[PDB]
């Protein structure tokens, strides 16, 4: 029908709404950039051992969801960041333990995936097989929520080189 | 004897009424009339003539048995209702008790962002009324705007003055 309203946007020209969510909060603000703060810390998500940028809008995304007071005493830095973010931007740097690992998916010549994981710092190397591999770098463990990879073929180019569309999707716990 | 309505029609291809409106039988019947339609053969029409006839009655009209209706008919009717280009902000049960029809209606109301008012068979006793709801399949986290009613009561009909039992969607929609 022409009266139906879809849920997630595809490629057609249309306006859609998402299902009514409850376990989510938002905040808005405009950066002032009068005096920028900085400091090391410990969080979820974020590229380790590299200076990021934090404003009042993306601090919920680049720095991940807030931690939990029950899980030890690692909840301090996110509270401190929130406390001092309503005035200006930031330059927080994240540090992670030695046993932290990030997922990686490696593909063979025939195209068969092979799941794997690797610790940080160490570079990724490929053996005699396993033509190419693709790994995440945001640092999220991808356990809550989960991120899936979908590969579909597409039209070739003028020179005849094969091209395939790569899609990264996130699945919430509920099922959306 | 009561006369419904009369009009001047012609079997010619381009016969025009004195007011400029068309008089070709298919166009004339399909334009201004509300009860009848006609189909004309395209090869014998030129030499075809008519006569005077009195009291030509219809014989053979019969709708069959309305008590038993196949589920496919309900599905087709629901699909037709889904494509109707109109504003409607509530889908009522209107008496259907087939589970597939109710599931399709639930799919309808979660697509146009409206709210349904379905129900279950009033003859079911209180014990077996509860399993019927999850037998419908509405229960879940997707059909979040519908509602199910039960009404095991016998009233006095407005027309036949008999003891009849019917559902409860109408009163709920009247309240809304």
């Amino acid at each position: 029908s022409q009266y139906s309203i879809q849920q997630s946007l595809g490629n057609a020209s249309g306006v859609a709404v998402s299902p009514i969510n409850a376990d989510a909060t938002l905040s808005t603000g405009v950066a002032l950039n009068s005096s920028l703060w900085a400091g090391i810390g410990v969080f979820a998500r974020g590229k380790p051992f590299t200076v990021l940028a934090v404003t009042e809008s993306n601090y919920e995304d680049v720095l991940g969801e807030p931690l939990k007071p029950s899980s030890g005493s690692q909840f301090e830095p996110i509270r401190h960041v929130y406390e001092a973010i309503q005035q200006t931007s930031g330059y927080v740097v994240r540090a992670v333990p030695d046993d932290a690992k990030f997922p990686i998916i490696m593909f063979d010549e025939s195209g068969e995936p092979a799941y794997s994981a690797l610790p940080y710092g160490s570079e990724i190397e490929l053996d005699s097989g396993e033509a190419f591999a693709i790994y995440v770098d945001d640092g999220d463990p991808c356990i809550s929520p989960t991120r899936e990879l979908t590969i579909e073929t597409a039209t070739a180019d003028s020179a005849g080189n094969e091209r395939f569309l790569l899609k990264l999707t996130q699945t919430t716990s509920l099922g959306v | 004897v009561t006369t419904l309505e009369t009009h001047t029609v012609s079997l010619a291809e381009e016969a025009k009424d004195d007011m400029g409106r068309l008089c070709y039988l298919p166009t004339a019947l399909e334009a201004r009339s509300k009860y009848l339609r006609a189909v004309v053969n395209e090869e014998l029409i030129s030499t075809a003539k008519v006569t005077n006839k009195k009291s030509l009655a219809f014989t053979g009209g019969t709708n069959g048995d309305q008590s038993k209706i196949s589920t496919a008919a309900y599905l087709r009717a629901v699909k037709v209702l889904n494509n109707a280009p109109y504003m409607y902000t509530a889908v009522l049960g209107l008496g259907c008790y087939d589970n597939a029809a109710i599931t399709a209606l639930g799919k309808i109301c979660a697509d146009r962002l409206i709210d349904g008012f379905f129900d279950v068979k009033p003859t079911l006793t209180y014990a077996e009324a509860l399993p019927a709801v999850e037998d419908t399949g509405l229960l879940g986290t997707d059909y979040v705007s519908c509602s199910v009613y039960h009404y095991p009561f016998s009233c006095k009909d407005k027309w036949t003055q008999s003891r009849v039992v019917f559902g409860l969607s109408g009163v709920a929609y009247a309240a809304k």
